[PDB]
Formats: structure tokens, C-alpha cells, sequence
């Protein structure tokens, strides 16, 4: 799960 | 029958005239995802924020914006299978529904709809946003929608297809493993292999309108 995230930071 | 479970992203509804996110870049519509797509991009600037999407959900209703043929079979595949199919999308167009789906999961929300920020309350909402009103529609940092029926669905799946998705944005791009680990046979659609198409058991690469209603049409006869 976790928030809407993008593979890189 | 099989428990399936889909889950689309842009690009199934790039042929249908909604341009993608061009990996080349960081952009989208030539704007900055951080700019127009986080919390922090929508308190520095929201009439510019608040503009961008009142423009995206204009051109999501131009007459030249149609269901293809890709959201045509998944609205067969639903009436087929009744309950035992599920459709969650990234998407934030009304093209699922327009095909004629229903009990679409938008997992990031909707285009046509708006937020209340001091409630939680979702308004139906077509027309432009003016003068705190926000668009309905997960950003960055913020928790995707509808997550506990997702899960529930993967661990229940026979069947896991991901179509026109790239495999960056978690937790989407997790729900492959997720599946896997539960049991699902899983299926990438794709114009192209994405960031976690090695995750996948079955594969089929092309356009959308051609590879869906091909992969479809396979299934539904192979249950009969
Ligand atoms: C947050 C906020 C939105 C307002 O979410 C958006 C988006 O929902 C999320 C996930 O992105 P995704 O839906 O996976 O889209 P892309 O990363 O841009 O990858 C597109 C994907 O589609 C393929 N593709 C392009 N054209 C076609 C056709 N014709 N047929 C099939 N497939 C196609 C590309 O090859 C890519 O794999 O991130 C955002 O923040």
C-alpha cells in the first residue's frame, strides 16, 4: 500500500 | 468462472485521444508533475493548478473524445462475468463508464468530479472550478482510493490483468506481486513491456484497441 508514490525520489 | 480483476492506466485511453505522460520527460501537458500534481504544487499556485485541471476535464468532454476499442471489451468482459469482475483504473476519465462499465474503482480519483477540502465529501462537478474547492484526484503523497476492496479483490483473484500501465506509481504497480502471492494468473497489455512486466506469467504487446479485444475475445471463449 502506501501513498501514490513515483519509482523514483 | 474465474474472479478477474483489471486494472488499467493511461494508456488504454491514449487512442482515444487522452495523451500520456511522455517518459522522456518528468512532464505532463508540458507542466511539471510536481507543479501540478502534489499538495505542495496546489498551495503555492491553485489558480494555476485549479486552471490546469479545469482544462483537462474540458477536453476530456470534446465530442472527438470516445471510447475505443479497448474499453469496449472490458464492458463485455463485465457482462460476462457479473461479480466476479472487478475494473479499477488510475485513469481519471469517464471512459470505463461511457463504454458501459460499471462499479468502476478510481483508485486516484475523477476528472468530473470535485472535493469539498474541509469535508471528504466528493461533488459531481463538469464545468470549470473558479473562486476552497479542489479537483477530485489523488496526487502525489496523497492515499489512493478504494484500497481495501483492491486488496480484497487481489487476494480473491484467478485472473490479474494490467493494461496500458507503466509500472512506475506504487501502490498500482505493486498489484502484480500482490496477486502473484495470492495465486492470480497474471496478464500485462501493453504497447510496450513496462517497469514490472517481468513480474507478469502471460504477455501481449500492441495498441490498446488491438490487444484488449484480442485478449478478451480469447478469454470469453475459452470459458464457453
Ligand atoms: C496521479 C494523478 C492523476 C491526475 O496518477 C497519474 C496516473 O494515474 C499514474 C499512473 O500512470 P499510468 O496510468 O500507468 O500511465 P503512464 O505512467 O503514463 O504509462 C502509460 C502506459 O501506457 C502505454 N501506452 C501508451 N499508448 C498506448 C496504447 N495505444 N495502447 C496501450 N498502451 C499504451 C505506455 O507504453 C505506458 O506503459 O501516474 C500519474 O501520476
Amino acid at each position: 500500500g502506501g501513498a501514490k508514490r513515483h519509482r523514483k525520489i | 468462472k474465474p474472479r478477474v480483476l483489471v486494472l488499467t492506466g493511461a494508456g488504454i485511453s491514449a487512442e482515444s485521444g487522452i495523451r500520456t505522460f511522455r517518459a522522456a520527460d518528468g512532464l505532463w501537458e508540458e507542466h511539471r508533475v510536481e507543479d501540478v500534481g502534489t499538495p505542495e504544487g496546489f498551495d503555492r499556485d491553485p489558480e494555476l493548478v485549479q486552471a490546469f485541471y479545469n482544462a483537462r476535464r474540458r477536453q476530456l468532454q470534446q465530442p472527438e473524445i470516445q471510447p475505443n476499442a479497448a474499453h469496449l471489451a472490458l464492458a463485455k468482459l463485465q457482462d460476462a462475468l457479473g461479480d466476479r469482475f472487478l475494473l479499477v483504473t488510475q485513469n481519471c476519465d469517464n471512459l470505463h463508464e461511457r463504454a458501459g462499465n460499471t462499479n468502476v474503482i478510481h483508485m486516484h480519483g475523477e476528472l468530473l468530479k470535485v472535493r469539498c477540502s474541509q469535508s471528504g465529501q466528493a461533488l459531481d462537478w463538469t464545468g470549470d472550478v473558479t473562486p476552497p474547492l479542489r479537483p477530485h484526484v489523488v496526487w502525489f503523497g496523497e492515499m489512493p482510493l478504494g484500497m481495501d476492496e483492491i486488496y480484497m479483490a487481489l487476494s480473491m483473484a484467478d485472473i490479474f490483468i494490467a493494461i496500458g500501465t507503466s509500472g512506475h506509481v506504487y501502490p498500482a504497480a505493486g498489484f502484480v506481486h500482490e496477486a502473484k502471492l495470492h495465486g492470480a494468473h497474471t496478464v500485462e497489455l501493453n504497447l510496450e513491456p513496462s517497469q514490472v512486466g517481468n513480474e507478469f506469467a502471460e504477455k501481449y504487446y500492441g495498441p490498446a484497441s488491438q490487444v484488449v479485444p484480442e485478449f478478451v475475445e480469447k478469454l470469453l471463449k475459452g470459458l464457453k
